[PDB]
């Protein structure tokens, strides 16, 4: 094997659709919910018939060889994650690839990148870190830059990916490799990355 | 109706094996169009298949699992049982136990689920550090925007239990979510704009654990 | 060489499976003199088998527990695991692997054991332990055997070890009996036996390290008394 | 199943038997130790016959009902317990009863001790853990004069079973971890313990008194 998209947009009460593969013997092949890896929520019988106790703000079609969930009316739960799938031969199942979504119309996110500095309380720990965090950016991106004024670096691989949140205001991190012989060697860091087309500087002291 | 009671350990070491296990509420019966099943998911990851219990004693799963892998029940003992060898590291994951049923000659239903577990797996290779201040106590921000502790030295296997928001201020003290940083070692803490200095008027003083390794710990400084 | 050991977790829910696992070393999958078995321990007491393989492939177990008891060996690890079904709190013991040896014709002894690994069936669960050091303190000096330990309290369960210089000064040194408190937290005072009066010339630092976590700490403790 | 005798006791380097009498249809045997809760230590390799580790003071012998082990030369591991091994009903393995020996007229002495209150990060949790280190004593028995301000028997007891050490000699090292309250009103605590006979003396001023 199956596919699926990584995501799409619309807002509240919208209309949209998530592409999935299919195949016409293995007509039983639904769509379903799971919510940041919990508690998964079946769709569909089949890829065109709701089970009794499910509800109806949306449809998989009849589409055999291309499973396609159509949303007549989005809500926030339809930014969950949500799966494609089928029986396989023999006693095994069959499965795909997932799709987070965002109900793009919602408020958005905008533009909260900020760098706190260290502590020199936080060398005990072997860090003095830039605290370089990441919230408010709509739909989620970054792309690497990183400084230090004229030093050499050693930066890790510290940047998140976009992540859920308790307001939806989509937000990460990337709190810089810093520990304290590094920190003894290089000292002057700066949160330099582009967070959707913004930045920040406010090189560190302890 | 029906329910799926899932139980099993939390962690363990790589190199280990797995054993898991799921209870039911309704019918053991072993004819019927219902059937058994498990899934797990790598966190960062898609959900993804192991095997199944058909009616009567038919039982499968993927070649490609298959000489790690074995399954019995004994609903004599009310119980299904799921049985892996020698976890990868990668083999941690989310787990869940769940149920089939039959619909027309070799066509099935696949639709309800019990509430899953976090397998977790990790080298043991770990130690027995403090956790330590980001506190005011040096200039790092101002008395009116700081978190005052949350910070474990550093390790090989990730993660310090890091958590913030989930009171009833859903907004404004949203998040700001973390899971790496790869400082010479593995190494986590995250912070909030929120007011603190002290403990003198509020639990600030930020103290933790680290779950390869667990091992609850404290210190404080203002 | 031999070499045997029986690496798993500590502790279980009562209605759950106990799963764990054995490995090689010094000798062959095929030996028609020697194979291996799992066996346990009832708590201060008697001893009691459970199953075996051979290099014939073959699988023996005990009757009395059958269903309730599961051997194999995945040759793709050529590592040998033992399961339980569904434990009732009398299952808590220390469980042991070990390589079979054979005269043949029926004829075996048990050649050599692993460490073993103690087991634990309970309703609760794990609490972390909690540390400080032991020395002759502030107002103590002539003790009649004198002693320096790193002393734990409240754990559960019992896997913890100890040391002291760098985790390498170790005269003297056994197990007391263990202390349990009312809420089935446990706790100990073990020590390293070392000399107080030289501490002005020669003196020393604790080791310890858990094991339900691997929580390794050291302690310098070069100083401690004040008084006689 | 395989019946055996609870204990039997003969004195330091004497000589004695424990032997396996139940179902001993099965007539290859092999017998082996555990002492301390240690890794059980092999003995016999088939009945008659034994290994490098006690390749003198032990011996093997054949009968019937009494599949027998014979020892010679006595000494202080000889507190430890023994069992039987015959080869099973076929495809069959078996263990005996046990026999936590006994070795008698022995040594043994009274002890010899480190005693203390706790370390600070207690006194911090209100909490007041003074330690008697009951140790170095024989034989493997014990009966209290800790009667010094209730010292013998208050919270956290382990002036209970001993255990053996490193030194041969036993241990049954006991808390008093009472709250700050163990300073407001008990002063001394003088850690006499009889081993059939005798005493030896230690003690400590309060904590916070
Ligand atoms: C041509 O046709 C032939 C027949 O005409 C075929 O021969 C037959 O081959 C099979 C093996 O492929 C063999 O299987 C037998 O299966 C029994 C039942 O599974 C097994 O018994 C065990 O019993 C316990 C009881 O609790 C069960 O729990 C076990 O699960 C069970 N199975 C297993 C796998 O354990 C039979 O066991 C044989 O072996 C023991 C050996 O004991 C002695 O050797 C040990 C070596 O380590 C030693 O430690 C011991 O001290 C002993 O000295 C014997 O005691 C048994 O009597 C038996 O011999 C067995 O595996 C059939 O028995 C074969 N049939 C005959 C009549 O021999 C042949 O494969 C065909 N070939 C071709 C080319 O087509």
């Amino acid at each position: 094997a199956l596919t699926q998209p990584p995501s799409v947009s619309k807002s509240l009460e919208q209309s949209v659709t998530i592409s999935c593969t299919g195949t016409t013997t293995g007509n039983s092949v639904s769509w379903y919910q799971c919510h940041s890896g919990t508690a998964p929520r079946l769709l569909i019988y089949d890829v065109n018939k709701r089970p009794s106790g499910v509800s109806d703000r949306f449809s998989g079609s009849k589409s055999h060889n291309t499973a396609s969930l159509t949303i007549f009316g989005l809500q926030a739960e339809d930014e969950a994650d949500y799966y494609c799938g089928s029986y396989g031969s023999g006693g095994s199942l069959l499965f795909g690839g997932g799709t987070r979504l965002t109900v793009l119309g919602q408020p958005k996110a905008s533009p909260t990148v900020t760098l706190f500095p260290p502590s020199s309380e936080e060398l005990q720990a072997n860090k003095a870190t830039l605290v370089c965090l990441i919230s408010d950016f709509y739909p989620g991106v970054v792309k690497v830059a990183w400084k230090a004024d004229g030093s050499a670096v050693n930066a890790g691989v510290e940047t998140t990916t976009p992540s859920k949140q308790s307001n939806n205001k989509y937000a990460a991190s990337s709190y810089l490799s810093l520990t304290s012989d590094q920190w003894k060697s290089h000292k002057s860091y700066s949160c330099q990355v582009t967070h959707e087309g913004s930045t920040v500087e406010k090189t560190v002291a302890p | 109706q029906v329910t799926l009671m899932e139980s099993g350990p939390a962690l363990v070491k790589v190199t280990q094996t797995l054993a898991v296990t799921c209870t039911f509420s309704g019918f053991s019966i072993r004819d019927s169009g219902k059937g058994v099943a498990w899934i797990r998911q790598p966190p960062g990851g898609a959900l993804e298949w192991l095997t199944s219990i058909y009616w009567d004693d038919t039982k499968y799963h993927d070649t490609s699992l298959k000489p790690r892998l074995t399954i019995f029940r004994d609903t004599s003992q009310t119980q299904v049982i799921l049985i892996l060898t020698n976890m990868a590291p990668l083999d941690t994951a989310t787990y869940y136990c769940g149920r089939i049923n039959n619909g027309g000659g070799w066509k099935d239903h696949i639709d309800f689920w019990g509430p899953g577990l976090l397998v977790t797996v990790s080298s043991a290779s770990t130690k027995g550090p403090s956790v330590f201040p980001l506190a005011p106590s040096s200039r790092s921000t101002s008395e009116s925007t700081a978190a005052l502790g949350c910070l474990v030295k550093d390790y090989f296997p990730e993660p310090v239990t890091v958590s913030w928001n989930s009171g009833s201020l859903t907004s404004g003290v949203h998040t700001f979510p973390a899971v790496l940083q790869s400082s010479g070692l593995y190494s986590l803490s995250s912070v909030v704009t929120v007011p603190s200095s002290s403990l003198g008027t509020q639990t600030y003083v930020c103290n933790v654990n680290h779950k390869p390794s667990n091992t609850k710990v404290d210190k404080r400084v203002e």
